[PDB]
């Protein structure tokens, strides 16, 4: 429902985009569990069509051919092993549920699928489910191309085909039931909740009808009254017919205005300044905090022409991406999702990356394992932003401050700002083109604190910058606009 | 189907008002209801909503002071606003959202709203 169902005191999830199940299981044990991560959003676990032109794009995973748990990430036994191993170290699994459609209406008939199931897209045949012609919306679409021609018409957005994908007749109980049996199988395996893909393309009541069929979570890992966490992917930046509020009664909704506006402010575009973030959250017109799933970027818009366009910050803009993710993880608004990506061979032509369809690192189509090096970074083209010290330590900061109110805001009237969370954490940012040198009230008890952005508290010492907070809570902050990271963060568990 | 909004007025801080919203004329249609408000110079922001199953959502600034409920009949809702503060002053708009698509159930556009002035 609205509660994430993470283990108590864990406050973020990470999207391990296109990772294989065996690698995620290992990552839960060696890293996510010990480092306090709440959970992992996984790529669609159900069987999809194989796209050979272009060669195995990441987007083929959003074109279902059955609900069998067999993909390039692994098979059902590997998926079950991952969910168990992660739940056992306190890390939940959330599934990307692709339920609005099946594969492209133009895909060829046959067994060119990730588990070898047969399908005949042209004749609306999906025997592995099973689905047939009457289970799709072709008869409802009022457009001439069969596609969505105007986003100011909710009926075409919900009933017509999204980029040529066969649109499921979600008002039918048979269809609502096939989808629920799939989600309930995942709940039985131990999943904690779901990202409902392409929610704007479904009627609010049809999604609720499917949700009404879901069981409570598995009692080997969750208390008996527990409803699955639901976050609906609705892209609503304003100025269109469909609003994110239409879905609030079903569960949380992705707040895409968050990353779009934060990226514009952090880049200092369109006259925006960091000092304007004093009233960040509902004051900027966003949805209620208790209904929001927030993030700086996602797998679609980190490619540059998604929701937010070029203002979206990504790992390619690492210096500013870290400050945006750090501000997000320190601020109380919303439930936070961090991104973990792969690097692809970009190829710009006339200013555009024509290679943005490229799928995960692979050897002849088999996804590469995630290798871990000693500096704790990753190999094999995986970026592993969730392992960057500055992000890992801020997800720990958000756990440490859980519940504490936004407090002690300061700004220099331009792009230097700071704020705390009750008496448990404080963060300071310098996004101006000059030195930050200020005495600030931190709200924290006096002591010597390790800055968790530049280092870590190890034993009774700090490996980075030390911040000396006096008994009245004040501390001297000095941050160069050219520092490795132009922000500092300290909290109760970083005190010596 | 027509959108009918009512209840606006001027009360002093601490007073109450109750807004009403109805999307009547075709009982086969089902509309979920959500109120937004626009103060001069601010944007039109969500404040409270309720779906057909009675599930409520409130923005934090009105929690415990505003109560949204299903009205007299299907496709009707009320927004009981108590302990009004001067910052609650704004033009309020009910936006009915179609819950299920059906032949001849229209999408309803923003209406004119109602004016609420506190103090």
């Amino acid at each position: 429902q609205y509660a994430p169902q993470t283990q108590s005191g864990r406050t973020s999830i990470v999207h391990l985009f296109e990772w294989r199940w065996v690698d995620i299981a290992l990552e839960c044990e060696r890293y996510l569990g010990p480092k306090g991560f709440g959970g992992v959003q996984v790529s669609p676990p159900n069987e999809n069509i194989v796209v050979t032109n272009p060669s195995r794009p990441w987007w083929e995973r959003y074109q279902p051919v059955s609900y069998k748990l067999c993909t390039r990430s692994g098979n059902e036994n590997e998926f079950r092993d991952m969910v168990t191993r992660c739940n056992n170290v306190g890390v939940r699994i959330y599934v990307d549920a692709v339920i609005n459609h099946m594969c492209g209406s133009g895909a060829a008939a046959g067994t060119g699928t990730t588990c070898g199931s047969y399908c005949n897209p042209g004749s609306r045949e999906f025997p592995a489910v099973p689905y047939s012609a009457w289970d799709f919306n072709d008869g409802k679409c009022k457009t001439a191309s069969g596609g969505i021609e105007s986003y100011n018409d909710p009926y075409q957005v919900r009933d017509c085909q999204l980029v040529g994908l066969l649109d499921l007749a979600l008002e039918k109980d048979y269809v609502r039931s096939m989808i629920a049996d799939y989600l309930n199988k995942l709940i039985d395996i131990g999943v904690a909740g779901f990202r409902i893909d392409a929610s704007k393309h479904m009627w609010p009541g049809d999604i609720k009808a499917v949700l009404d069929k879901l069981h409570n979570l598995n009692t080997n890992w969750f208390p008996a009254g527990s409803r699955p966490f639901i976050f609906q992917e609705v892209i609503d930046l304003g100025g269109e017919a469909i609003k994110s509020s239409e879905y609030f009664g079903n569960g949380r909704v992705t707040e895409f205005k968050y990353g779009a506006k934060l990226g514009t402010v952090v880049r200092k575009w369109s006259g925006e300044k960091m000092s304007y973030l004093k009233n960040w959250g509902e004051g900027w017109g966003f949805m209620p905090s208790d209904r929001a799933l927030v993030f700086v970027d996602n797998h679609d818009n980190q490619r540059g022409h998604g929701a937010g366009g070029s203002s979206i910050l990504t790992f390619w803009d690492a210096r500013l991406y870290k400050i945006a993710v750090g501000f997000m993880l320190a601020h109380p608004y919303g439930f936070t999702r961090v991104m973990s990506s792969y690097r692809w061979a970009r190829n710009f032509v006339n200013g555009e990356d024509v290679n943005d369809w490229i799928g995960p690192p692979n050897n002849n189509g088999v996804i590469k394992e995630v290798t871990i090096n000693a500096d704790t970074t990753c190999g094999n083209d995986w970026v592993c932003e969730h392992r960057w010290r500055e992000i890992r330590n801020m997800v720990w900061f958000r756990n440490v401050v859980d519940g504490q109110p936004f407090a002690n805001w300061w700004d220099n009237g331009s792009n230097q700002v700071a704020f705390g969370r009750g008496n448990r954490g404080f963060i300071v940012f310098n996004n101006d083109d000059w030195q930050l040198s200020s005495t600030l009230q931190t709200g924290l008890p006096g002591g010597t604190y390790c800055d968790v952005i530049s280092g870590d508290k190890v034993g009774n010492s700090c490996t980075g910058i030390k911040v000396y907070v006096s008994s009245d809570g004040t501390a001297q902050f000095s941050i160069s606009n050219s520092a490795e990271d132009p922000f500092i963060a300290i909290h109760a568990e970083s005190k010596l | 189907v027509q959108l009918v909004e009512s209840g606006g007025g001027t009360v002093p801080a601490g007073g109450s008002l109750r807004l009403s919203c109805a999307a009547s004329g075709n009982t086969l249609c089902t509309y979920d209801m959500s109120w937004y408000r626009r103060a001069p110079g601010k944007g039109r922001d969500f404040v409270s909503g309720i779906d057909n199953d009675g599930t409520t959502t409130y923005v934090d600034s009105v929690a415990g002071r505003f109560t949204i409920s299903q009205g007299n009949a299907k496709n009707t809702a009320y927004l009981q606003m108590d302990s009004l503060k001067p910052d609650d002053t704004a033009m309020y708009y009910c936006k009915p959202s179609l819950r299920y698509g059906l032949p001849g159930c229209p999408i309803i556009p923003w209406g004119q709203g109602t004016q609420v002035t506190v103090s």
